[PDB]
């Protein structure tokens, strides 16, 4: 019983009173580890302790670098922190939610193969008609893809059908498209790509080619490369309880836990509707499409002392543009912060060249117009109100001549008629100007084909600064 | 974490708010979004449907994580011993936002809650250790009588 | 402090009022000289009172060879919560920092008990939101010394610097107000680095 | 060189600066420029698209000096016997700016490093050498005795 | 004094009289770029035009063609 | 409290490792409380063993760039070595008594002091350059 003698001399716990079976056990470890080397000084102990723990954090946090970063665990990290990404920026007080819908990518294709219709499958069900084809039910805005499209067939049919679910809900579908969709297999290799515009003009894309030309591709944007959720743990940055956790991150950079950006771009559809309650404010570094705070991990690296890109490639301006016009929304960081930018919100739609007459080339500017889905979104919240403020109506005693009025004194608060307006004009107010033609049906009298024409502001993209030197003016 | 107050009234019932505060914003139908994806680790066998969509705020979010019941069963590598091929499954129970950290993970790994152990009772040893200087005057005691020392460290 | 100044800051200085002084003392022979009994049991070093401001204590560090004392932070036991690194986070942290520190809770338990007499008395009057907006901003206004360098009996005698006040209602019982005081007080001298060096020229 | 300091605190912390001090300044985005040009002494396989730009400051010069490993390997003239026709190739391995001074190009030279060895056993001998006379007195038994001294030569 | 020393001594300690010089406090940063001279207009035979070359990546894209 | 103004060794320095140990932990203590910490080095420091054979030396700068002293040599190289100054030969502190000149009470005791100089009360110096501090 001289271990008994050792807690009795221990005059701090010696009466039996409290923590005297914890002590106990670390005086039975200490030993069982100590013939390894022999050696009696209680502040070389207090090394020979703090000796015991380091090796003792090599055999624990080898293992915590293995426990996570599993395909299983990192993929189900990625899809549900990013989650909380998208929760904690978003402001709820500002007429905002979110739902959330546990599927399968592979699920999906099959729940479209499983209804003969689009307007019968399962996934219509939640998007169109417990939303917005309801009765008092509050209207889907946007469908976020937490999926890594390939330009495969079984995901070119799944964007064919989702496509046509986004035409009848009016809710574009973000998601993105993975480091395979350019045919790189290990994605910090895209800035070494010297020919964008060759690639996608490839057979292999003849399922992606006709997908952009198809008119119902208006509502579908495919976002960004990735984006960095976790700060790797640090005992000095970020401690853990308890515990020294040092995480290893090795060279390769899929132990990071890389997030999906369709989180990251619909963090800016709502930001922005928090603000002005609409959203075409999306594509500015200073006007609504910057994403900002995100994790940054200052490592060393040959020699020097740099940080990890938040986004995993540093998109050039020549390579955000390539992508602008073949219909992707990137994301350019900002090289040596915490920030990024979007720049233009282009859908995969593709610009339809008309031929060279009068109307052919004003429509191709209308066309145009279209697919750069800033502007959908103007006319989705006029699909939403609409459909929802002539709901209530039915049954009333209204004439052609009140069904004129009652939407031209509706759309006229949202129309500033102005060249230039102050700059929150511009935006609670995002219309220019929006015509009403309300025409009758007949054989069944009283139905209503009229025809809203809304025309929005025009944001500033690119131009020339042409220097010289005049050298007297 | 719960401030001491007292019990309301035609008085007035001043607490300090150790906080700061924020504020708040409304609008019509809110931009609803819905987010789809995989948000568990398996393929559930319901037709779509038939399954529900959760809503979720800032103040529901870890009663949405917990009700969700994300189970995560998978072989990892055993780092623990001498052994490169050697596998260990781990078994996880995740209820709280808190529990992706290796505070919750590593307690839900009964080969890790014997390690936490031995390093809190390592932590236990080096406040008494340097203080008294006659613990070193036993650890020769210790190297003399070698018996009764195999003896106890069994128990 | 409060008999001089009708507040209590001024808690935490050697000479500006932490000062336990009149201490008795016990003049005894040593071994062989001649020396003093302490008057608080140990003589608290620089670095041991600061690792005990750190871990939350009130310690006494002691003159020693006199019959004076000093108190230097009077920081209460809770610990000062780290937040994440957010423009916010970086924020609160410093301001839930000030919360713990105690000279600063009796400027607002001050604000606590002034408070609920000074309203309780109006209890049956003839206000408005308006009105309780304007008997508790011309209040306070006396306590506020918005300046970046007042004399050293103002910023005592008015201990707070600026003061937010913003009522509210509560809707479907009216006439109910939940306004937000928000006081900021003066900040006093903690530590600096002394780095020196010698020019030559200069 | 590492003054001794105290344990930071809130009472003060004099540390005599033996130092003098020097100044700094800020800007937009600074005047990058950017060194190019032949900075090792082989031709790296890489190419040219994929290599990276390190940079450089006062601070950090010493550590970007070292992960470069300059391992400078070329056949020069043997001067160190009578042969003029005699070449030896050296091996060198650069982790300072100190690195390129004599001192530690001859430490990396196994040839010089014998001849440094030789000179500091010869400084070594210079201290006692005139200080006791009885040094000469014995060179003279190893002038009487040959035998003994050749056998502890080779020792 | 050797043709492989010299020549990869002064394009180094002469690196050391620009970073010695240079106040890097007043808003200066310098790059450094390991090519050679003859890979360096190989590598523009590499391109077929300027604007897509090696050294375009470092001098226009990743500098001054970038946001931030 | 009154703070240490400098610090009295009253040591005799050898240049072996517990010495050289020793003043690399009293340069660093010297640097924390701003206190030079003076003493004084033996006759075998500068390898003598015997004092009186200084004036001797006919090259003091040799001595001091031999490898027994590489703790020595690069202990004035430390920055926190500026608090270490290591003080004179030795000097005298008690006259030898004498029945004539410094008597004692009721007996006569001419101290017999030999060749030896080993004998006289030699005290150490750090006594005496601190005398130069206070006065």
């Amino acid at each position: 019983g001289s271990l008994l003698d050792e807690i009795m001399a221990q005059t701090r716990c010696a009466p039996s009173e409290e923590g005297y079976d914890i002590a106990k056990k670390g005086v039975a470890a200490f030993i069982e580890n100590l013939m390894g080397s022999q050696h009696s000084a209680e502040p070389v102990n207090k090394s020979l302790v703090d000796q015991m723990l380091v090796e003792l954090d090599k055999k624990i946090s080898a293992q915590m670098d293995e426990i996570l970063h599993n395909s299983q665990f990192q993929a189900m990290e990625s899809a549900w922190r990013g989650l909380k990404l998208f929760v904690d920026r978003t402001d709820f007080r500002e007429n905002n939610k979110v739902e959330i819908l546990h599927v399968t990518k592979d699920e999906l294709l099959e729940d479209f193969e499983f209804a003969p219709e689009t307007a019968q499958s399962g996934l219509y069900k939640h998007v169109y008609s417990a939303g917005y084809g309801q009765f008092g039910g509050e209207p889907v805005g946007a469908i976020i893809g937490n999926y890594a499209f390939t330009p495969s067939t079984p995901d070119m049919k799944l964007l064919q059908y989702m496509g046509a679910l986004g035409a009848m809900a009016h809710a574009p579908f973000i998601s993105s498209v993975g480091p395979e969709f350019f045919g790189i297999d290990s994605f910090e290799e895209l800035p070494n790509i010297k020919d964008l515009k060759s690639t996608f003009e490839s057979p292999k894309y003849t399922k992606w080619r006709s997908l952009r030309e198809s008119e119902d591709a208006r509502y579908l944007g495919l976002t960004a490369p990735r984006f960095l959720l976790r700060v790797p743990y640090d005992p000095i940055e970020n401690p853990v309880k308890s515990f020294n956790y040092a995480e290893n991150v090795s060279a390769s950079h899929e132990h990071y836990l890389w997030g999906n950006t369709a989180f990251a771009f619909a963090t800016r559809l709502t930001d922005s509707f928090a603000k002005y309650r609409w959203c075409p404010n999306i594509i500015g570094p200073q006007s609504g499409g910057a994403v900002e705070d995100l994790p940054v991990h200052v490592f060393e690296s040959m020699g020097a002392l740099q940080s990890k890109i938040p986004t995993e490639v540093l998109i050039t301006d020549r390579k955000e543009f390539e992508l602008a016009e073949e219909g992707f929304i990137a994301l350019t960081m900002r090289k040596g912060s915490d920030n990024a930018a979007f720049f233009s919100a282009n859908s995969i739609q593709k610009p339809k060249v008309f031929p060279n007459t009068k109307e052919g080339k004003e429509a191709e500017t209308n066309y145009k117009l279209g697919t750069q889905l800033p502007y959908m979104m103007i006319i989705n919240r006029l699909a939403h109100y609409v459909k929802v403020l002539q709901r209530e109506q039915i049954g009333a005693w209204k004439e052609r001549q009140d069904l004129e009025r009652e939407l031209n004194s509706w759309i006229k608060q949202y129309v500033a008629d102005q060249e230039n307006p102050p700059a929150d004009v511009r935006s609670r107010r995002p219309l220019r100007a929006a015509r009403i033609e309300v025409m009758d049906v007949e054989g069944n009298p009283g139905w209503y084909q009229v025809s809203l024409s809304v025309r929005p502001h025009f944001k500033y993209m690119g131009a020339n600064f042409e220097l010289s030197l005049v050298g007297r003016l | 974490s719960k401030e001491g107050s007292v019990a309301p009234k035609e008085r007035i019932n001043i607490k300090y708010i150790p906080a700061t505060g924020d504020a708040q914003a409304e609008v019509e139908l809110p931009l609803k979004t819905l987010v789809v994806g995989d948000f568990k680790g398996h393929a559930e066998q319901t037709p779509l449907e038939e399954r529900a969509t959760v809503t979720v705020d800032k103040n529901n979010f870890e009663a949405v994580m917990r009700e969700s019941e994300l189970k995560i069963t998978a072989t990892v590598k055993n780092k623990l011993t001498d052994d490169e091929n050697a596998e260990l499954p781990v078994e996880l129970n995740f209820k709280s936002l808190a529990d992706f950290a290796p505070d919750a993970v590593a307690s839900q790994v009964p080969e890790l809650k014997k390690l936490i152990e031995l390093r809190e009772a390592l932590v236990a040893l080096k406040g008494p250790l340097g203080n008294i200087p006659a613990f070193r005057e036993r650890l020769q005691s210790l190297l003399n009588s070698e018996e009764s020392r195999e003896k106890l460290l069994a128990e």
